[PDB]
């Protein structure tokens, strides 16, 4: 049995990030961790792992340049087993659709039995790399889901997706598939010192695009679907400051209440 | 010239983003003699044709097939379908949860250009230009398609507004292509207090910190005369219930005239529960949270010290 778990490391700016030149922001303002969405992606898949008396794989396998490599060694110290990264410069501003590809001939290779994703990257927002895994594949597959009953082996699987407004839609589907994981499925675990340190003897594993059977003329954003005509940061409200203490922008607040009441 | 919008429902409620595609369709194509067909998907989906019958449709397709509601192997035989069948030059569909199921697959199996949560959309001469968020809806991202027959592009539900009026749609029938579905619906389930459909709110997001920070802010609010609310990940932690979730997964605070958010930053599916709020206060450490540009006043502060003496003024 393996599930394989597919990761982004995604970047935050800090405040006064700036532009270029158009075309995207400054490689300096970005921070860079592992995408929100992901933990409970792995969690969900070491969860798996964890109840069933029989052997599990859990594997991560990204799709980056090596500052992603200090991701991948914090999945490994969460559990993960294995993790791999592919990689190739071409691959450099490749949308969804094309590391949708990438994603598919790794896990082709892999063969697992499930796949994991999380609906979508807190960065770029796409949601849709994972069903367009599911797309290449050929593989079953569900958006955004809250809750998953599965058995390693079973050939149907139970999941419950989340809906607008709040409620839940259980779905019976067939495996193997691919499904998208939602915040909140469950509470994902923090490595412990010890999962740190043996992560650190663990191999991070390079995958080029050859190896996959790909090369520069499958990626990067000249396949894309989109191409980028340029960044720029919104105009962002008309709304009124308040400046000065707690004791007056408090003031303020309770004079906006009473204004109301 | 054609544009494909396909509509949304849900358990026999025609779902209103569907008419905001509309007017998103209509205040989009370039010459009004280019028409705007509007496909519906399910086995009972004839049901829809009097409201989607309205200004702005002129063609209606009803497309039967297996299933009542949503299910991503049917919508992705169907919208090809009707892809093949019209040749639109811009297929719309509602960024929403159903979407998320199948339209990269679309996208993904031939050339189509594609975009996701788009905001603004417009020509500019022959050339479709798109824009949406990037790294966290700090900064617009515009972009083109070059190249590209057909375009899909995923909605931001409440953008666009919808139109005034009934109309004329031809309508007409396909079978859904018969499609041996990989998963199969089941059952649709649900999981007192109040319905967050009330005045006046005071709402804690991630900004607080842990569940022993919320009592204080639970007793903010009960002596301003507030009802404690909060953003996604204070209920999926656990510490308030999920009644009390705002946002496009929890409840849209209807009849708020007044919204303090407290340690929120503003994400895009918080803003459509509480957006429509006409006094929207923020207070928030980091000046540029995407909360105050829909805000009416902004405080840049702690949380902490903004709650005591609030607590102690009142
Ligand atoms: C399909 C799906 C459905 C979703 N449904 C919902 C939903 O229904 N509701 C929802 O809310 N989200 C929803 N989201 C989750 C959403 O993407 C965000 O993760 C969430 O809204 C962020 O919550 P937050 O703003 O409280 O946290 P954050 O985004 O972490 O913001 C915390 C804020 O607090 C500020 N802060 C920190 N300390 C202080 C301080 N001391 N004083 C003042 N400010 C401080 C920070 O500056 C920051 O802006 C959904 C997402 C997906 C994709
Ligand atoms: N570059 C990548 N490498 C590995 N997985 C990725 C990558 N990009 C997207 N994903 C998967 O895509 C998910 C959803 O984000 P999105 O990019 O919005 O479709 C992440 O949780 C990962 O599962």
């Amino acid at each position: 049995m393996k599930i394989l778990v597919a990761v982004k490391q995604t970047a935050a700016l800090e405040e006064d990030f700036e532009i270029r030149d158009g075309m995207d922001v400054d490689e300096d303002f970005m921070m860079y961790d592992l995408n929100e969405w992901d933990d409970f992606s792995l969690e969900e898949a070491m969860k798996i792992k964890e109840s069933s008396d029989t052997d599990v794989e859990v594997v991560v396998v990204s799709v980056g340049p090596d500052r992603v490599d200090e991701s991948l060694r914090k999945c490994l110290a969460k559990g993960a087993d294995r993790a791999v990264r592919v990689w190739d410069d071409a691959a450099e501003g490749s949308d969804a659709i094309v590391v949708g590809r990438i994603l598919t001939e790794v896990i082709k290779k892999e063969a697992p039995d499930m796949v994991f994703a999380g609906v979508q990257s807190s960065d770029q927002a796409y949601a849709s790399t994972g069903i367009s895994v599911a797309s290449y594949l050929n593989w079953p597959h569900a958006a955004v889901v809250a809750d998953l009953q599965y058995k390693p082996g079973d050939n149907k699987a139970v999941i419950r997706r989340e809906l607008e407004g709040g409620m839940l839609q259980e779905v019976e589907i067939n495996c193997p598939a691919v499904l998208t994981i939602q915040l909140g499925i469950n509470k994902p675990r923090y490595a412990s010192l010890r999962g740190i340190k043996q992560a650190a003897t663990k191999p991070i594993e390079e995958v080029s695009l050859a190896d996959i059977g790909l090369s520069a003329n499958d990626v990067g954003a000249a396949q894309s679907m989109s191409r980028v005509r340029r960044m720029y940061i919104p105009e962002k409200g008309r709304a009124t400051m308040i400046e000065g203490t707690i004791s007056e922008q408090a003031a303020k607040i309770i004079q906006i209440i009473n204004e109301f009441k | 010239s054609k544009i494909l919008v396909i509509a949304e429902h849900r358990r026999n409620d025609l779902r209103p983003v569907s008419l905001e595609l509309i007017g998103a369709a209509n205040g989009l194509k370039k010459s009004g003699e280019d028409k705007v067909v509007v496909a519906v998907i399910g086995s009972q989906a004839d049901a829809f044709v009097p409201a989607l019958s309205v200004n702005g449709v002129d063609e209606l397709v009803v497309v039967k097939g297996s299933s009542i509601d949503f299910d991503p192997d049917v919508f992705e035989a169907s919208v090809s379908a009707l892809i093949a069948a019209h040749n639109p030059s811009v297929v719309l569909l509602p960024h929403s949860v159903d979407s998320l199921g199948y339209a990269s697959s679309l996208a993904s199996k031939t050339g189509y250009g594609f975009a996701t949560d788009v905001y603004i959309v417009e020509y500019q001469g022959d050339e479709l230009v798109a824009t949406r968020g990037g790294y966290n809806q700090k900064v617009n991202v515009e972009v083109d398609f070059p190249g590209k027959s057909t375009v899909v592009l995923t909605i931001r539900p409440s953008v666009f507004k919808p139109l005034e009026g009934a109309g004329s749609p031809v309508v007409s029938n396909v079978d859904a292509p018969s499609v041996q579905s990989r998963s199969q619906n089941k059952d649709y389930v649900e999981v007192d207090i109040d319905i967050t459909t009330v005045d006046f709110i005071m709402s804690i997001g991630r900004g607080i910190g842990e569940e022993t920070n919320v009592e204080q802010f639970r007793e903010l609010a009960d002596e301003a005369g507030a009802t404690l609310c909060c953003s996604r990940p204070i209920a999926d932690a656990g510490w308030l219930p999920k009644s009390r979730q705002v946002g496009q997964s929890g409840k849209v605070v209807g009849s708020c005239k007044l919204y303090v958010a407290m340690g929120i930053s503003g994400s895009i599916q918080h803003m459509a529960g509480m957006k429509h709020v006409p006094t929207i206060i923020a207070v928030n450490t980091d000046p540029g949270a995407s909360i105050f540009t829909i805000a009416k006043y902004g405080i840049v502060a702690d949380i902490f010290d903004i709650e005591e003496e609030l607590k102690a003024q009142l």
